[PDB]
RNA sequence: GCGCCGUGGCGCAGUGGAAGCGCGCAGGUCUCAUAAACCUGAUGUCCUCGGAUCGAAACCGAGCGGCGCUACCA
């Protein structure tokens, strides 16, 4: 048995500008990392970057605002659930 | 007043291993407290601070914190320390950090016993840290050899015996985890398992119980080494006591 | 200051001023939340009537007041098509709480 | 040791497991944030005022110590629509039942009668109708819903099935409830002679229904564990207890005593005779209506090459239908049935994603 | 009940004097402006309570919550 809801943290990181960063805290570990980044990069105007944790997580970076639009696209592509995302900043 | 040096002799030697707490940055670096030796005043000069140029000063090295360390000139005449920070290797790190405890841990081992009688200080010095290091090397081996067989203590006599009777306290039962794993699934199974435990666990610890098959006990040890005697004295007991009764067990 | 202070900001003047008073509805007029700020002058922003739209920015604003994601907007309807439709006043977030209050615009998105 | 073995049937939440324990005091632990989850457990003494729950008639009256009439047991089941493959399997143990209506919701809901039939049809017909939540109720409605129930009641088989409304809450008129349960629900003989057998549904614990076992016999679980076959397995009855306190030998009515994997298993005189299927003769019925959901769809009849529930004595099985007749199917199965006699079984089919008890019959060898 | 996380906010780690890292919010500084880049944070002593010992969040207990073991213990 697996759990079905897992804290997926879409957060605000300031990038160059007054643009913004939507990075991923608490990313699950079953797909292939490195495929789901260049997909991401490939949809949007992103570039993929991927910060290392011990034991669990990993940071992954996206340059943008998107948020809402990042969640349909990732729904679009299976991999990631719906009730998963949590939107934090504000 | 509290001062006296960290090891045996008072003035530092060339290419030692120190951890420095940061006080004020000035021009030549900062003017560092040493804590593997004493408290005397030294300087890394701006150039042997990091291997690379990281542009920041306050949050690679910052004031307040320690900083893993080397000393490079010496003076053997009145108290001048040219230190490094860059100069100390990878690893060797890990090594300075442990040194850095220990030195700690035998600094807080000499100032409850000032408190409870004053008498100077140097005296106390001489008398508990010293002789040991000169026999071995440092302090802290010193100690851990005393807990492991008390004979070191014996050397040197300590101002009063109350003094060593709470550092053993201080030192001191110490849970160790034993988890049994009885291969039972019958109705007198739990009871078999019981009156095992009850010819295991009397003539010397602590029996919880988790499952049927699953029985976690903890095992006391008063100096530290004593408990794996008896937690192998209770695994023999599994394969030689227990073959009466015929219930297969297993040890994690 | 206004976005960015600069050395060409000083050649404008702008006045409005906060303790402005608030624009009310009228006719081929009404009330929009943004959906998503879209490109060249263009907006996707749905209405508190409950049709969908295409808004779009008509001049005036168009470099003087800058807009964000999730606004209370007045947009005059094009009488003549239906699709496509034009923002005229941006309402301030302090304004758009008191409309809230007054419940002349429908309680269904918040600021 | 406990006589007999009463079962407390009904839908979800109308508190069955609290009018258990306004009779025993004892709780099913519970699950916790849901509910009765397995069946429930506890024991009683019935005693009554000549001149009761304890040796005590000074509550009433006074006090020449109650007469002791018996010790009863209980089977708490779930109530949830989907726990139905449990409360089946439960029933296999009862020599009796009460059915607890809530008094505070739409009297035939749906698994008040899926349980309600699933009674009829087994054959435990000793039954007890219990109007439950009337302390949350205006005293014209808990009249009318016995108009309802004295209704029900009617064509189907139970003629005067008393209904005694409780409050389960405040233990309320419990002890009229005692006197039900002390007329009609009466104490089955068991001859002894009989072979030695019994049906398992707890383990970490199950009931007898004939013969009778003895501390350190030599007995037999089957099918026992599996290989694909299933093979016996011996042990020697180490102990016997009941409720908290152990006994030298153990009796029907009642039950006795890692996860709980032995579940639907039996228990046997060691050297016995008992088949342990793989496919079996069932001879068969249907209800016309799939009673117990919260819709009545009418049953579709026998497709082969179909997968029911097989609920057979405690145990569940699934299995596959080779053979379509009139009252006689040949079904293939799982895991193995050990047919201790002739015998009852109730069959179930997936009508939505959630089984649904459909007909019945009886196995056959 | 056991084990780790017990915060100064989240998410990661370390055990006997030294306010531990990555992010976030709150605020500053630098630039005409934002971001990067920088510092300072907030319940003052790193679960609740007190003690042995000057002390400490770390040593010890009674008392809580999340999961790594259990399976409902008549
Ligand atoms: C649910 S096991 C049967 C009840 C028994 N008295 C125990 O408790
Ligand atoms: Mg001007």
């Amino acid at each position: 048995e697996t759990a079905t809801s897992n804290y997926i943290h879409i957060r605000i990181q300031q990038r160059n500008g007054r643009k913004t960063l939507t990075t991923v805290q608490g990313v699950p570990e079953e797909y292939d990392l490195k495929r789901i980044l260049k997909v991401l990069k490939k949809d949007f105007a992103c570039n993929g970057n991927i910060v290392k944790d011990p034991e669990m997580g990993e940071i992954i970076q996206l340059q943008g605002d998107q948020r809402a639009k990042v969640c349909e696209f990732m729904i679009s592509q299976l991999g990631l659930q719906k009730k998963n995302i949590k939107i934090h900043g504000f | 007043t509290s001062h006296c040096r960290f090891y045996e002799n008072k003035y530092p030697e060339i290419d030692d291993i120190v951890m420095v707490n940061v006080q004020q940055i000035a021009e030549m670096g900062a003017y560092v407290k040493l804590l593997e030796y004493d408290n005397i005043e030294g300087m890394i000069l701006l150039s042997e601070l990091s291997r690379r140029r990281i542009r920041s000063i306050q949050k690679l090295i910052r004031v307040g914190k320690n900083d893993v360390a080397v000393v490079l000139r010496v003076d053997k005449e009145k108290g001048y320390i040219d230190l490094s920070k860059r100069r100390v290797s990878s690893e060797d790190i890990i090594k300075c950090e442990e040194k850095y405890q220990k030195s700690k841990t035998v600094h807080s081992i000499l100032r409850y016993c000032a408190e409870k009688f004053q008498i100077p200080l140097e005296e106390l010095y001489k008398t508990i840290a010293w002789p040991l290091s000169r026999k071995f090397g440092h302090a802290y081996e010193a100690f851990k050899l005393s807990i492991i067989d008390e004979t070191v203590w014996e050397g040197i006599e300590p101002p009063s015996k109350d003094v060593l009777d709470e550092l053993k306290n201080y030192i001191s039962a110490v849970k160790i985890r034993a988890d049994v794993e009885v291969s039972c699934f019958s109705y007198e199974g739990i009871d078999a398992i019981k009156d095992a435990l009850k010819s295991a666990e009397d003539m010397s610890v602590k029996v919880k119980l988790v499952a049927a098959p699953l029985y976690v006990l903890t095992t006391q040890a008063l100096d530290k080494q004593k408990g794996i005697e008896q937690l192998e004295s209770a695994i023999e007991k599994i394969t030689e006591v227990i073959t009466k009764y015929g219930g297969v067990c297993n040890i994690t | 200051n206004t976005k960015g202070g600069k050395k060409g900001r000083r050649g404008k003047n702008d006045s409005d001023g906060p303790k402005r008073e608030l624009i009310y509805k009228e006719e081929g007029q009404e009330y929009a939340q943004i959906t998503k700020m879209l490109g060249n002058g263009r907006v996707e922003a749905s209405c508190f009537d409950g049709n969908k739209r295409m808004a779009h920015i008509r001049g005036k604003l168009r470099k003087k007041v800058w807009m964000g994601q999730g606004d209370i907007i007045l947009v005059s309807l094009r009488d003549f098509q239906d699709d496509q439709c034009d923002v005229v006043h941006k309402y301030n977030l302090d304004e758009a709480r008191t409309l809230k209050n007054q419940g002349e615009l429908p309680e269904n998105a918040k600021i | 040791q406990a006589t007999i073995n009463i079962g407390t049937i009904g839908h979800v939440a109308h508190g069955k497991s609290t009018v258990v324990r306004a009779i025993s005091g004892v709780q099913t632990v519970r699950l916790e944030r849901n509910i009765t989850i397995k069946l429930g457990y506890a024991n009683a003494k019935i005693y009554k005022c000549q001149e009761e729950i304890s040796p005590k008639c000074q509550r009433p009256g006074c006090p020449g110590r109650y007469k002791l009439v018996r010790h009863v047991s209980f089977v708490d089941c779930p109530g949830h629509d989907i726990l139905m493959s449990t409360m089946l399997s439960g029933a296999a143990v009862m020599d009796a039942a009460l059915l607890l209506i809530a008094g505070n919701e739409s009297c035939p809901q749906p698994q008040t009668s899926e349980h309600l039939a699933a009674i009829e049809i087994m054959k435990l017909k000793h039954v007890i109708i219990l109007q439950n939540k009337v302390d949350l109720m205006r005293e014209e409605s808990a009249l009318e819903h016995q108009k309802s129930i004295l209704k029900f009641i009617r064509g189907t088989i139970a003629d005067g099935a008393p209904i005694v409304p409780i409050s389960a809450q405040l233990k309320y008129n419990i002890d009229a409830v005692n006197e039900f349960i002390v007329k009609t629900i009466p104490v089955p003989p068991r001859d002894f002679m009989i072979s030695p057998r019994l049906i398992v549904i707890r383990s970490f614990g199950g009931s007898i229904l004939n013969g009778v076992f003895k501390l350190g016999d030599e007995i037999e679980i089957r099918p026992g564990i599996v290989t694909i076959q299933c093979k016996p397995i011996f042990s020697n009855i180490v102990s016997l207890f009941a409720e908290q306190n152990d006994l030298k030998f153990a009796v029907p009515g009642g039950l006795i005593g890692r996860a709980d994997r032995l579940v639907g298993q039996v228990v046997g005189a060691k050297g016995h005779l008992p088949n342990i299927y793989t496919d079996i003769e069932i001879n068969y019925f249907l209800l016309r209506r799939l009673l117990g959901v919260k819709k009545q769809a009418k049953v579709r009849k026998l497709e082969p090459n179909e997968v029911l529930m097989v609920n057979i004595g405690s145990t569940a099985t699934g299995a596959r239908v080779v053979a379509v007749k009139a009252d006689m199917a040949r079904l293939q199965l799982t895991s193995p049935a050990c047919t201790e006699i002739n015998e009852k079984i109730a069959l179930s089919r997936r009508i939505e994603k959630h089984w649904r008890l459909i007909g019945w019959a009886t196995i056959k060898k």
